[PDB]
């Protein structure tokens, strides 16, 4: 170890003025300092358990403004423990500096900190909660108490135990018995019997529960017996109550909030600022009251529409959902703070108003949280349907022209797939979108402005999408603002190149550009306004790599994001570094070929051609609307 | 059926294999592929038998029996089998198919498994005849002209125009010239050059052919080797003098009106008589029989339920 | 029945701005009084008492009578209306009828005909000369749908500058190199473009040379060309020639 240690401590002599000039620059500036904030916290989490690294860090930690750490509350609640001895021990205290000055910011993250499955986090949480309780006038006790109502209602027990039951038949079958009946079905009924048989309206929740119970008896008999009669009894009884549930999940819509939970609705005018919307630079806007009934969106996931009165008279609208922890999304929206700040530095970027539309993300479990309900927005998918349906054009004509030319489409050769795709495309107009945007808009003078803002906001996320690797761009995963014409984006489940990896219909695309969008842009096509907006953004990125690469490297290497990445893709640190290596190919023009440095114009031209291959397009799945 | 000295063999996208006594103007028998899209059809030049190939499958049948079922079957290349031929004596089948593993298969005895394998990084996009029957011409999704010895992997892997999958190739019947075809719309012709050492062929460049706007599909010689045809997604078959591989005459279905462009993406050509006739896989509902050099349309056959995928032919022993 | 259309058919003898504005208002009053809607038939009283809100009700009143015209009554009224624009460019009624046409374009009546061809060019010209550059741009986009010409591009490009969009004008030139090929007409127009950008040979360069300020070569050019030429060509270049002399400190030459 001595060779790498001597190197690491001669490196630490370099780290000393690195850290010092970082801290004094972090004193001298705001915003951009976050690159430095990340890097010092990084080298600390990397190597801080040596006392000689602790020397460089601790004096600067103890001689820099609190506001520094308000930049990293989520990035620092991520690994709230950071378990290595003097590292975690000092970070516990450092988080209780925010847990002295600014509890209204920290308290949602401290709610998150409560309910780790593994021990480590839960312990740092209980320490830091009760360190903060006195420093914060027992605000913690009010806020955790309130949040505990919301956490329980959040994936309201009924839809969960229904879905677990429907899943359980699709688990026990064949010979893998435990996965369905044993594991789901008794814990399910136990978690009706405590939970919604008490902290929801007992009897009517028990309206399903009382037939789920008689199937549960036969299930409990089978669990221990192994008598194959108990199995078929348990299943047939479950099929009967499942069939009752099967008719009612389709037609619940709006739900009285105390019947959603009798403690919910009833809290008022709190010691809490509105859910992570607020910040301590402003006078408080406080949770005052709640919408009387919360509303299941008519979708496969069944999220709840909500709104909260703030003490300032505003209403703040949220969508309550969960099948993954929103932190991953939060960190994607956090990076957009930086990219917006880059475009705000350059005079021509600034003059042309360029930015990404970030939106509010508030995680509350491994599954769930609140998402900000954006106003004024419709999916790109819905609008095409509206236009076609209102005109009484046959909705999905293009797939039908393909099948009528050849029903064999999906197993044709390369060039035959292309030929039939070209034929169905050439037999169909490709500009419904251009028409509906004009029709919808009031008058030409507004419409021209809208077309411009549409074009530019599309161009911006053409570049950041391509840098990130982002895919799954079917038009039900795109959204449009009906006042400005700005585009908006709504899923990031697979950010990196792995969209190209998907085995059946690989998303063989750098970013989505397509005939209805291009035909909705100017009659000139993309050269001029679009192409030049692409150049300016890529120049600004080609330049400020130290900022963007720091945020990327920090996020992408992260030992806890590595479990999100084992859910996304795939130590993984190597694949993470390979992604950063490929980003550094995109830096130069080595992305097209590993030998080459290319100018921005040449890089963009090759990128456009990659985004217009007929072959790639008719290797998206037909449900991706590659005809549009 | 099989006794006729001139037989037309075909499929539509409907993939049913349609066999015409060529003089007749009727599909005299039909073999009902409705499992998998046809990817090649391969009647023996001896007029006796056919290997019929499609997605995941090849099967072996006679020409003289009415609507036959598989006498031998071939399976496991669970991909598009874009080209099929033989060890020319009829001992083995050869297949270019879009698994990473092209194959030699038994026609000496009943076997479903391949007699041998050729393995490549990128899956296999085309094949052609090679006269020694100690190598095979192979082409693929790496764009590499894998002329390949049948056991050693002594191989050519040449790429004349950069990177792209080579869509087809063919040899001179007298094996002095070889033409290689690409998705970029082009063909490149290289002089066949010989080595007894190792077990592998050599190529030297001859002619550069930017033949079409649209993607170049297939080429074939007249039986006298005097002409080489080349044909495309572009709706026309251009005929070259073998001497310098430049234009004699052209037979075209380039549409009378652009209201119906792709009257057909003609999927290549074959010949009949002593270079009297040229035939095309015309990608219209017609399989199309024409005269060479005169360039003129003689008989056309509409029996396919969907438009033509492939043309296979006999006017030979 | 037809008194409505007769009050537009006075278009044979409306001459002054007030004649056509009086025609528009008294027409509106007859459209209201014989409208398909009982509501509007009362609103006719207010419209008489107070014209500014009649400007509004007119658009509805128009649909309310225009649905009750068959092809003859349509053609009859169409002519009196296309004659309102055709007679004169009068900005008031021009902008008003442009909004009325645009209102029809959003309507499911379709666009009104005006001298065939959905009025596209008449509307375009009228809009352009009314400084309403976005509406003019919309009609020029619409002509480009009915097939391109070099004259369309050399119209369109000025509209993009009249609306302050340099990158859009750059797009049209880029289009004109790839759609139209190296079309030798536009390939000449690289020296008809306002920027230097790599007597039309003499002054149709000196404009560019004194914009750039290639002061040495510009001084030689101005000295040479001014001493050579003898017409309004001397007068039109004398800016660049005094400017060159100034740039060179030649106070004697400058006069």
């Amino acid at each position: 170890k001595k060779v790498t240690e001597d190197l690491s401590k001669t490196l630490l002599m370099y780290t000393v003025p690195a850290v010092q000039g970082f801290f004094r620059s972090i004193s001298l500036s705001r915003g951009n300092n976050l690159q430095d904030t990340l890097r010092v916290l990084t080298l600390w989490f990397d190597y801080g358990h040596w006392p000689d690294v602790n020397e460089a860090l601790v004096e600067g930690v103890k001689a820099i403004q609190i506001d520094t750490w308000l930049q990293v509350i989520p990035q620092l609640i991520a690994r709230i423990d950071t378990p290595r001895p003097l590292v975690g021990r000092l970070i516990h205290q450092l988080l209780t500096d925010i847990g002295r000055y600014h509890p209204q910011a920290l308290i949602y993250p401290l709610t998150v900190a409560s309910k780790s499955t593994t021990t480590a986090r839960h312990n740092a949480a209980n320490k830091i909660l009760k360190n903060m309780c006195e420093h914060s006038n027992t605000l913690v006790q009010q806020a955790m108490m309130v949040s505990e109502e919301l956490i329980r209602v959040a994936i309201l027990w009924h839809e969960m135990w229904h879905e677990g039951l429907e899943e359980a038949s699709r688990l026990y079958f064949g010979e893998r018995n435990v996965k369905g009946m044993f594991e789901v079905l008794e814990p399910l009924h136990a978690m009706m019997e405590r939970g919604p048989q008490t902290l929801k309206e007992t009897s009517f929740n028990q309206a399903y529960g009382r037939d789920l119970m008689e199937a549960q008896e036969w299930c409990r008999k089978y669990m221990k017996s192994g008598n194959v009669k108990d199995l078929t009894q348990a299943w047939d009884l479950y099929y009967h109550v499942f069939r009752r549930i099967s008719k009612q999940l389709p037609q619940l819509t709006s739900l009285e909030l105390q019947y959603v939970s009798p403690k919910l609705l009833m809290c008022r005018d709190l010691e809490l600022a509105v859910p992570g919307t607020y910040d301590p630079n402003q006078p408080i806007i406080r949770i005052q009251s709640i919408a009387p009934s919360l509303q299941v969106i008519t979708s496969k996931q069944r999220p709840r529409k909500l709104t909260l009165m703030g003490s300032n008279g505003h209403e703040f609208v949220f969508l309550l959902k969960g099948h993954e922890d929103l932190r991953q999304d939060e960190r994607v929206m956090q990076l957009f703070g930086l990219v917006n700040t880059l475009l705000a530095n350059d005079p021509t970027s600034l003059r042309k108003n360029l930015s990404i539309q970030r939106y509010a993300v508030i995680p509350l479990s491994t599954n769930s949280g609140l998402i900000g309900w954006v106003p004024h927005c419709d999916t790109l998918h819905a609008l095409i349907r509206d236009y076609r349906e209102k005109k009484k054009i046959l909705l999905n004509i293009e797939h039908r022209i393909m099948l009528r030319m050849a029903p064999d489409y999906d197993h044709l050769t390369l060039m035959q797939k292309v030929e039939v795709f070209e034929h169905a495309v050439n037999n169909t107009a490709g500009d419904d979108l251009a028409k509906l945007l004009w029709l919808k808009s009031p008058s030409s003078e507004v419409w021209f402005d809208r077309r411009t803002n549409y074009t530019r906001s599309l161009a911006v996320m053409s570049m950041v999408g391509y840098i990130l690797g982002l895919g799954d761009r079917h038009p039900s995963n795109l959204m449009l603002d009906r006042l400005s014409g700005k585009i908006l984006h709504i899923d990031f489940g697979d950010c990196f190149e792995v969209a190209m990896t998907r085995e059946k219909f690989p998303e063989k695309i750098p970013f989505r550009l397509t005939r209805m969008l291009t035909n909705a842009m100017e009659v000139t096509g993309l050269d001029g306004n679009y192409r030049i907006t692409c150049h300016t953004v890529m120049e600004v990125l080609r330049e400020h790599k130290d900022s963007v690469m720091a945020v990327l490297e920090a996020f992408v290497y992260d030992p806890l994001l590595n479990w999100r990445l084992m859910d996304t893709n795939t130590a993984l640190n190597k694949k993470a570094i390979q992604i950063i290596n490929r980003v550094r190919d995109k830096l130069t023009g080595r992305d097209f070929s590993h030998d080459d440095t290319l100018d921005v114009p040449t890089q963009v031209e090759l990128l456009i051609k990659q985004a217009t291959s007929h072959e790639n397009l008719c290797q998206c799945y037909i449900g991706w609307c590659p005809f549009w | 059926v099989g006794s006729d000295p001139v037989i037309l063999a075909t499929a539509g996208y409907d993939h049913t294999v349609r066999f015409w006594q060529a003089h007749s103007g009727i599909c005299t028998r039909t073999v009902q592929h409705q499992d998998s899209q046809v990817n090649a059809l391969e009647v023996t030049p001896d007029r006796s038998m056919i290997a019929a190939a499609g997605y995941q499958h090849i099967r072996m049948y006679d020409l003289n029996s009415n609507n036959p079922n598989p006498i031998i079957s071939y399976d496991g290349v669970n991909k598009n089998i874009a080209s099929v031929g033989f060890h020319e004596d009829g001992r083995w089948m050869y297949t270019g198919g879009e698994d990473c593993t092209a194959r030699i298969w038994d026609l000496r005895s009943r076997n479903l498994q391949c007699q041998r394998i050729f393995q490549v990084n990128a899956p296999i996009n085309c094949v052609c005849l090679h006269p020694n029957q100690a190598e095979l011409i192979v082409g693929d999704q790496s764009g590499a002209i894998h002329i390949w010895d049948l056991k050693t992997d002594h191989n050519e892997q040449l790429i004349p125009e950069p990177e792209v999958s080579i869509t087809s190739a063919h040899i001179d019947p007298d094996a002095s010239y070889m033409a290689a075809v690409n998705s970029t719309g082009n063909c490149y012709v290289w002089n066949l050059t010989g080595g007894i050492g190792d077990e592998v062929t050599q190529l030297i460049p001859k002619t550069k052919i930017p033949a079409h706007t649209r993607y170049a599909l297939q080429c074939r010689f007249s039986p006298d080797s005097t002409l080489l045809a080349t044909c495309s997604a572009d709706q026309t078959c251009k005929i070259w003098r073998t001497s310098n591989f430049s234009l004699m005459t052209e037979l075209s279905i380039k549409s009378g009106n652009p209201g119906e462009s792709s009257r057909g993406w003609m999927w290549g050509c074959a010949f009949s008589g002593d270079s009297q006739y040229i035939v095309t896989a015309s990608s219209d509902n017609l399989a199309r029989l024409w005269c060479v050099e005169t360039g003129e349309i003689k008989r056309e056959y509409g029996g396919h339920q969907k438009a033509v995928v492939c043309l296979a032919f006999n006017d030979s022993v | 029945s037809t008194i409505n259309l007769q009050k537009a058919w006075g278009a044979a003898r409306r001459v002054s701005k007030d004649d056509w504005l009086e025609w528009l208002r008294r027409l509106s009053l007859e459209l209201l009084k014989d409208s398909s809607s009982p509501s509007l038939r009362s609103c006719w009283a207010l419209a008489q008492a107070y014209n500014p809100m009649a400007r509004d009700l007119f658009n509805a009143a128009f649909v309310s009578c225009w649905s009750e015209l068959n092809e003859d009554q349509q053609d009859e009224l169409i002519r009196s209306i296309e004659l309102a624009l055709t007679s004169q460019d009068i900005a008031e009624v021009t902008q008003t009828l442009l909004n009325l046409a645009e209102f029809m374009e959003h309507s499911d009546k379709g666009p009104l005909p005006l001298r065939d061809d959905n009025g596209i060019v008449l509307l375009g010209e009228r809009a352009a000369k009314c400084r309403a550059y976005a509406k003019a741009l919309h009609y020029k986009e619409l002509e480009f749908q009915k097939g391109p010409t070099p004259a369309i591009l050399e119209s369109l490009i000025s509209i993009n500058n009249k609306l302050q969009q340099p990158e859009a004008a750059a797009g049209v030139l880029e289009y004109a190199m790839k759609h139209f090929g190296e079309l030798e007409i536009q390939a000449t127009w690289y020296e008809k473009l306002h920027e230097w950008e790599d007597p039309e040979l003499m002054l149709g360069r000196m404009r560019c040379l004194e914009a750039l300020g290639e002061w040495g070569q510009l001084h030689q050019q101005c000295c040479e060309k001014w001493t050579l030429v003898n017409d309004e060509t001397q007068a039109k270049m004398a800016r660049m020639a005094a400017a060159a002399a100034w740039g060179l400190g030649q106070w004697d030459s400058m006069e």
